[PDB]
RNA sequence: CUCCGGGGAGGCGGCAAAUAUCCUUUGAUCCGGAGAUGUCUGAAUGGGGGAACCCACCUACUUUAAGGUAGGUAUUGCAACAUGAAUACAUAGUGUUGCAAGGCGAACGAGGGGAAGUGAAACAUCUCAGUACCCUUAGGAAAAGAAAUCAAUUGAGAUUCC
RNA sequence: UUUAGUUGCUGGGUAUAGACCCGAAACCAGGCGAUCUAUCCAUGAGCAGGUUGAAGGUUGGGUAACACUAACUGGAGGACCGAACCCACUGUCGUUGAAAAGCCAGGGGAUGACUUGUGGAUAGGGGUGAAAGGCUAAUCAAGCCUGGUGAUAGCUGGUUCU
RNA sequence: UUCUAACUCUGUCCCGUGAUCCGGGACGAGGACCGUGUCUGGUGGGUAGUUUGACUGGGGCGGUCUCCUCCUAAAGAGUAA
C-alpha cells in the first residue's frame, strides 16, 4: 500500500531547506535554537 | 476663532473688526482665501502697525 | 503606518471592559484620528497630515507655519 | 612564510607502531610579541538561487584570438552638488559623490503586549501574577536623582541598596 | 492582683514553599506540518476490442399546397458487453500473518459528475468535506513539538536495621 | 429651502511613468449628510467561563431535610430504621 513518505528532493529544499528558514523569523529562531544545541547538520 | 478681517463680510462686519467666528467658518473658508487671519497678539499688532493704511487703500 | 497622531504623539493605549459583576476583559481606546488638509502659504500649497482634533485645537492656538516647523525639526516629512 | 626576544640538543602534531627520506651547535624542534598570505557559503551587499552554485557589466594594464590581473558595480538614512513634471516661478521626481547603519552572542537593564493549570476544599469578584511567554532596544552596568518631598517638639534635607 | 525569664544547641509538632515518592484525563502560550489524506488552481498524459443506432440530410411516394410516409445516409449518448486502469458487494483462508487491513475465487464502473503525473494554495476552535464528526503524515468531539510544569488528585499502590 | 469651502467617489483627463497600485493637479457627481473616536440604551448560544444538593436495602422516579407531643425505649438520663 501506499504509505506516507513519497521523497522529492526539490519539494524537501523548499519546505525545509537553509533559504526557506532565513526567510522568516521563526525560521531563524529555529536555527539559533540549533546551533546554540550544536547540531552537526542544520538543515536537511 | 476670534479673527480679524482683512476685507469686508456682508454680515460679520469690514476692514479690521475682531469678531468671533466658528472654528469651521475660520479654519476652513476664510483663512485659507486670505479674508482675515486669527487675532493673535503678534497678528493685531503687525495688521496694526504697518498695514492697516495699505489695506484701507485697496478698496475693491 | 499606524494611527499615531502626528501632532501630538498620541496613539491607542490598553484597558479593561468592567461589567456590573464586575468581570474584566482588554480593550483598547483610540485616538480620535484623521486626515485633514491645510493650505500653507509660505510653499503655496496643501500638506495633509493625519491628526486629532486636540491636534486641530493646537494648530489653532499656534499656527500652521509654528507647527510644521516643530514637526520639520523633529524630523518628519511635511 | 618574515622580523624581534627567550632557550641550548634534539626534532619531522595525535590516533599510531614501523619505515624511509631527512633537518639541526653556521643554533633546529619549542615558547612569547609584531607582521605577510588568508579559496567558497553565510548580514552577503553586481543580478538570481534548492547555502557552499548559475549568469553578468564597467574601467586600467596585459594576450592574439575566443582570454588573464587588479579595482568597482546592494539598500536605506543624512549632507553637498547637478538635473528636473503636470504648471509660469517652484516643488515632487531623478542621478553623482562623501559619511553612517543592518548581523551574531550567556546572564543582568529599560520599554511595548500579556495567560492558564492552581487556591478559595464547588465557582464568576479575588488568587495564581504583571509570573510564563512574545516584541523592541542599551551599557559595563542600566534605571533613578538634587523637593511644587516629608514631618507635625516646628524639625529633616537629592537618588540607590541592606 | 499568679511573683523567672532570656539567648544559643538538640529534638517533637505546625505554617509557607513541589514538602514522603511515583501516576491522570485536562487547561494555557509560542512554534512545526497539505511529500498521507480533503477540496481547489496551472500545465501534461491515458482509456484493447465489439454492439446499438438519436438529431440532421438526400431520393422516391402523397397532397390544390401542406401535412404525412418508405429507403438510403449519418454517428448522438453522465448509452450497452467487455481487457488495461480505478474501486471494494459475498465467501474461504490468514489473526505471535507473506501483510500494523492482504491473498484466492467470484463482483462494480470502464467517453465521463472519469482516471492519473509534475508543480502550487488553504493550518488547529482553524482548514477542507456530493455530510460519515469524515480527513488534516499508521495520531482527531479539537494534530504534533517545546515551554507554564515537579499542573492538581478528599483516589489506588509503595515506604528499607535491632 | 438653498449654497460650498471641510469630507466621499471601487467616475473622466494630465504628470511622476515604460505602471488598472500610489501621490499631485484639472474637472464632474455628491455634501455638512455618510462615516470614524469617546460615552450610552437595546439585541446578542455567534463565542467563552462555569453551575446543575444530599439521604436512599444499587442508581433513577416518588418521598424527606428545621421545631413540638406520644410509642418503640428494656420502672434515672440518653438511645436507630
Ligand atoms: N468589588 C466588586 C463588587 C461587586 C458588586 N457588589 C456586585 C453587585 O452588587 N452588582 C450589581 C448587579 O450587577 C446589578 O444589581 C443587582 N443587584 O442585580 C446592578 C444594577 O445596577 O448593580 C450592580 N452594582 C453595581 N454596579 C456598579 C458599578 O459597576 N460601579 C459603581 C457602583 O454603582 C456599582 N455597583
Amino acid at each position: 500500500m501506499k504509505r506516507t513518505f513519497q521523497p522529492s528532493e526539490l519539494k524537501r529544499k523548499r519546505v525545509h531547506g537553509f533559504r526557506a528558514r532565513m526567510a522568516t523569523k521563526a525560521g531563524r529562531q529555529v536555527l539559533a535554537r540549533r546551533r546554540a544545541k550544536g547540531r552537526h547538520s542544520l538543515t536537511v | 476663532m476670534d479673527v480679524i478681517l482683512l476685507q469686508r463680510i456682508k454680515n460679520l462686519g469690514k476692514l479690521g473688526d475682531k469678531v468671533s467666528v466658528k472654528a469651521g467658518y475660520g479654519r476652513n473658508f476664510l483663512i485659507p482665501q486670505g479674508k482675515a487671519v486669527a487675532a493673535t497678539e503678534a497678528n493685531t499688532a503687525a495688521f496694526e502697525a504697518r498695514r492697516a493704511e495699505l489695506e484701507k487703500q485697496e478698496a475693491e | 503606518m499606524s494611527k499615531v497622531c502626528q501632532v501630538t504623539g498620541k496613539r491607542p493605549v490598553v484597558g479593561n471592559n468592567v461589567s456590573h459583576a464586575n468581570n474584566k476583559t482588554k480593550r483598547r481606546f483610540e485616538p480620535n484620528l484623521h486626515h485633514h488638509r491645510f493650505w500653507l502659504e509660505s510653499e503655496k500649497r496643501f500638506v495633509r497630515l493625519r491628526l486629532t482634533t486636540k491636534g486641530m485645537r493646537i494648530i489653532d492656538k499656534l499656527g500652521i507655519e509654528k507647527v510644521v516647523a516643530d514637526l520639520r525639526a523633529q524630523g518628519q516629512k511635511i
